RNA sequence: UCACAAGGCUAAAACCUUAUGAAACUCCGAAGGGGCACGCGUUUAGUCCGGGAGUGAGGCUGCGAGAGCUAACUUCCGUAGCCGAGAGGGAAACAACCCAGACCAUCAGCUAAGGUCCCUAAAUGAUCGCUCAGUGGUUAAGGAUGUGUCGUCGCAUAGACAGCCAGGAGGUUGGCUUAGAAGCAGCCACCCUUCAAAGAGUGCGUAAUAGCUCACUGGUCGAGUGACGAUGCGCCGAAAAUGAUCGGGGCUCAAGUGAUCUACCGAAGCUAUGGAUUCAACUCGCGAAGCGAGUUGUCUG
RNA sequence: UCCCAAAAUGUAACGGAGGCGCCCAAAGGUCACCUCAAGACGGUUGGAAAUCGUCUGUAGAGCGCAAAGGUAGAAGGUGG
RNA sequence: AUCAACGGAUAAAAGUUACCCCGGGGAUAACAGGCUGAUCUCCCCCGAGAGUCCAUAUCGGCGGGGAGGUUUGGCACCUC
RNA sequence: CACCCCCGUGCCCAUAGCACUGUGGAACCACCCCACCCCAUGCCGAACUGGGUCGUGAAACACAGCAGCGCCAAUGAUACUCGGACCGCAGGGUCCCGGAAAAGUCGGUCAGCGCGGGGGUU
């Protein structure tokens, strides 16, 4: 699953900032290839709105 | 009333004691004096009175207790918990106790 | 109007009507479209309006009752405690709740007595008819 | 000195520190002595290897694993399903 | 009356002039969705003491009687309908509208006819043998006259689900 | 449990049908939250000993409550964020709201929130609509043949709704009530005749009469006409003290406003190129740590 | 103690209510036994309740106190 | 041990200042401004009824919706 | 657990309960029977308790019928709500995404599962 940070963590709740950290994203634009497992899929759903998700 | 059975039956603290329980049906003249296992929904020993009462009906007292005590050793049983249904531990049932308390 | 026995004081919160049918007791009703606090005196004002219009008989069902106690500022301060037991009693009305219903009067007779009672109320209302048989 | 009253009526200070509730839950490891419930009456009644203090406190008799049995309110029990 | 689709998500119908529906008996309790406009013109006539056939888009005809309706509280508009599939030989308890005939001899002096029970629950009626109304003559009535349930003429085979000492129609005095 | 609406009923209390309200009511009951195990999977903190502190006046907003008038830029808790200690763009200006977290250099590029007539960067864009009030660019109860669009009853070429000519009853000055009350200051009823039709009666009127017309009927016209409601945009309601204005200019020959679609502008955000720092691992100098240099990743309000 | 208190714990106000500053030699220990409030119908001083009798009866009673939880398989009531 | 001001300063303790003094505070009141608008001022809806008759020529019970910021306040934001 | 039934005793403690109705006596159990003692009634063998039959199966119990009441209870829909995003000066409201009631309706039920001992298939 291709993930990219499109929105800033500033002004977003602690947990959502903590999730974006767990996904390995540090800057807006940071894109990475991601695992298709309940835990990794769950993190991505938890910051769904801050990310541009491919497939 | 029916509250007396459940009373003694509740004060018979099952698994904490470790012991097995000894039930009695002296409401009628066919006393059932059973050895019942705590955990398993099992009855181990037991000794009735219907199967040859020995003339006596209430005097059969020690007879059913002696029968039981002997049947206990045949299985190994040495540790017990007596449960006087609603029976005020005095005559018919007080003998059955001593009959088993001296027979093992 | 007021209640007979109680506790003295209360609070405040709101969300869409819980227990108000459409056609119970009467033939035509008066329903709230906005949330409010119906003062004892506004109900009394509506009742007398309807009672006068329907001269003799008595077929007015006031399905709402003022049970909530409201408080007041003696004159000044704040350097004291919680206040004014005896200010006014209220009925928490939420949109949908049937406040009043009439019987033994025509569509036209009822249209007006409700049009009149509406002018005395602190909220917008709608006049209604039958076809609601939910649970009996 | 006045003819009115001692202490002035209509108050609203007064309340108290207080604690309570469940301490150890369904699927937790317990050492013997470990308090698993603080309560008022007998919300939860004792079971296997679960004792009951003077103040209805439910504690572990022997080490193991906490198990909750919910028969339908009133008939509530905490037990220890010994690990070994 | 002609039904269309049946999905669990009502997002497709909600925006349009459609009302969600359900029909049950004990053997088939399928999902539904019909027209608001068509339902209303028909229901306003029928109610609980009437029935119409519902033919879902696939050619499947079934007779059903209305059990309960649930409308919006802020609006007058119905938002869901519960239909009950008809047997043919024996049904359930039905709510029948109680009506009045002829001017009372109690309504003259200063009285008024108070229909205390707007709809009556009736045990063992018979399906398609359901009376669309329940007319009660009131000319015999004076001021202080209570007509109980066990004083009402039911139409052939029907029995009463309510207590026979319970007031259905009364003539009320002035003020 | 306490409060409470309509009726039954009985000697009220109870009980029955219908119908409700609850912070200190609950037959029930979520979403969520918390403990623990696992990590089945991504991340990078944690804990423990010891040195040095500072801080114990917070502020606003959303949400959940109390106090208060369901006031305050009010007060007091809970909760999330920002300001505090936060520069940069946007919101005319403007701690806080929207976007976004500044290592340094560039006369490079893409975007965010916001924007694209001219002041002022970038479409006086494209399509179907709506609103002519400058609404947009001060709020309400209430009020309105304002325009747009869907609907629900009805009368209708067996000739309607409106204008036009003629008529409009007789009992009966319905009774009662009264100083009178005669279609019209107030109760009961709204029954009857004649018929193309006329209600013991709508509004006005004099002191009651009369008067002047409508409900209902016919002739001539000739076509749709009327009443509730729904909902979009607009109208009235709308009076304050130095000079006025939506930031201005100005805009409907939309630069207003609903829906859709690209394109461009736009920051200290992301990117390009160079360069420095922090930590870390990977090389080597040196008798050993330890510190140099050296790449690669990473960091720097 | 309850409510506020936002279904964990905790949480403020000169917010809403109300108690405590002792008592019990048995109102403790243990072993036995007992089972409540109320209502209908029937009866001596009586008669609205009382002492008696049958029929309904999770408890609508009690628990030295305030309230909350809890509780009749007793924590209620009686005795050695 | 009402050390009850209940983490309890001494074994041992009241007032007054317009004769007053110093260090501070806009952390905090009086004036004024500000925010608010209960109160205050005004206006509007409805139409009981008053008006020989006729609600509206005048007047408007019970009730309802706003405007203003000139009152008494609330709050405590710059200014001690 | 060859099979029927009964007496004890469990797990389960209303889908197990109540009402109404029917069958069972001399196997078992129930009343019953007498009591001076053992033992017992703040009075009374009511209950405990002792000795025992007969007489009956009345009462109690066990078992069976039944859907009048209890109890259990969907599907659909709504309320509410985590997260995303807005409207209104406000009380208050809306949209997207999962989660998801309560009450009601359809309907389901006069349970299911062990261990021991006693008596039957003449
Ligand atoms: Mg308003
Ligand atoms: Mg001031
Ligand atoms: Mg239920
Ligand atoms: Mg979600
Ligand atoms: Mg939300
Ligand atoms: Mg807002
Ligand atoms: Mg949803």
């Amino acid at each position: 699953m291709k993930i990219k940070l499109v929105r800033s963590v500033i002004g977003r709740p602690g947990n959502q900032v903590k999730t974006v950290q767990a996904l390995g994203l540090r800057k807006i634009g940071d894109s990475r290839e991601v695992s298709d497992t309940p835990a990794v899929r769950g993190m991505v759903k938890t910051v769904k709105h801050l990310l541009e998700v491919q497939e | 009333r029916r509250k007396l059975r459940t009373r003694r039956k509740v004060r018979t603290t099952t698994a904490a004691s470790g012991r097995l329980r000894l039930s009695v049906y002296r409401s009628s003249k066919h006393i059932y004096a059973q050895i019942i296992d705590d955990s398993r929904g099992q009855t181990l020993a037991a000794a009735s009175s219907a199967a040859l009462k020995s003339g006596n009906k209430t005097d059969t007292a020690a007879a059913v207790g002696k029968a039981l005590a002997a049947a206990a050793a045949e299985k190994g049983i040495k540790q017990v918990v007596f449960d006087r249904g609603s029976y005020k531990y005095h005559g018919r049932v007080k003998a059955l106790a001593d009959a088993a308390r001296e027979g093992g | 109007k007021r209640t007979k026995f109680r506790k003295q004081f209360r609070g405040r919160m709101t969300g869409d009507a819980k227990g108000g049918d459409y056609v119970a007791f009467g033939d035509y009703g008066l329903i709230a479209m906005e949330p409010a606090w119906i003062k004892s005196n506004q109900i009394e004002a509506c009742r007398i309006v309807m009672s006068r219009h329907f001269r003799r008989g008595g077929k007015i069902y006031i399905r709402i009752f003022p049970d909530k106690p409201v408080t007041k500022k003696p004159a000044e301060t704040r350097m004291g405690k919680g206040k004014g037991a005896v200010e006014y009693w209220v009925s928490v009305v939420k949109p949908g709740r049937v406040m009043f219903e009439v019987a033994g009067v025509t569509e036209e007779q009822a249209k007006e007595a409700f049009r009149l009672a509406g002018h005395k109320l602190p909220i917008q209302t709608k006049m209604v008819k039958r076809e609601v048989y939910d649970e009996a | 000195a006045h003819k009115k009253g001692v202490g002035s009526s209509k108050n609203g200070r007064d309340s108290n520190p207080k604690y309570l509730g469940v301490k150890k839950f369904g699927g937790e490891v317990v050492k013997a002595g470990n308090i698993l419930v603080r309560q008022r009456g007998t919300k939860f009644k004792a079971g296997q290897g679960v004792g009951m203090g003077r103040d209805h406190t439910l504690f572990a008799l022997s080490d193991g694993k906490v198990v909750f049995i919910n028969k339908g309110k009133g008939a509530r029990f905490i037990s220890i399903e010994a690990a070994q | 009356m002609e039904l269309t689709a049946k999905p669990r998500t009502p997002k497709q119908k909600l925006d349009e002039s459609m009302i969600a529906a359900v029909a049950y008996n004990k053997e088939n309790n399928v999902s539904f969705a019909l027209d608001r406009k068509a339902f209303d013109r028909a229901f306003r006539q029928q109610s609980t003491t009437g029935l119409f056939d519902i033919t879902v888009e696939g050619g499947e005809t079934f007779p059903a009687l209305v059990k309960a309706v649930q409308m919006d509280k802020r609006k007058r508009a119905p938002i869901h309908v519960d239909f009950y599939m008809v047997t043919y030989g024996e049904p359930v308890e039905v709510s029948v509208p109680v009506h009045t005939t002829g001017r009372s001899q109690g309504e003259v002096q200063g009285g008024l006819v108070d229909i205390v029970v707007h709809n009556l629950q009736i045990v063992a009626p018979g399906p398609r043998r359901i009376p669309q109304e329940l007319v009660v003559d009131v000319t015999k009535m004076n001021i202080g006259d209570h007509i109980t349930a066990g004083d009402i003429k039911l139409p052939e085979g029907c029995t009463l689900a309510a207590d026979p000492e319970l007031t259905v129609v009364s003539v009320l005095p002035p003020r």
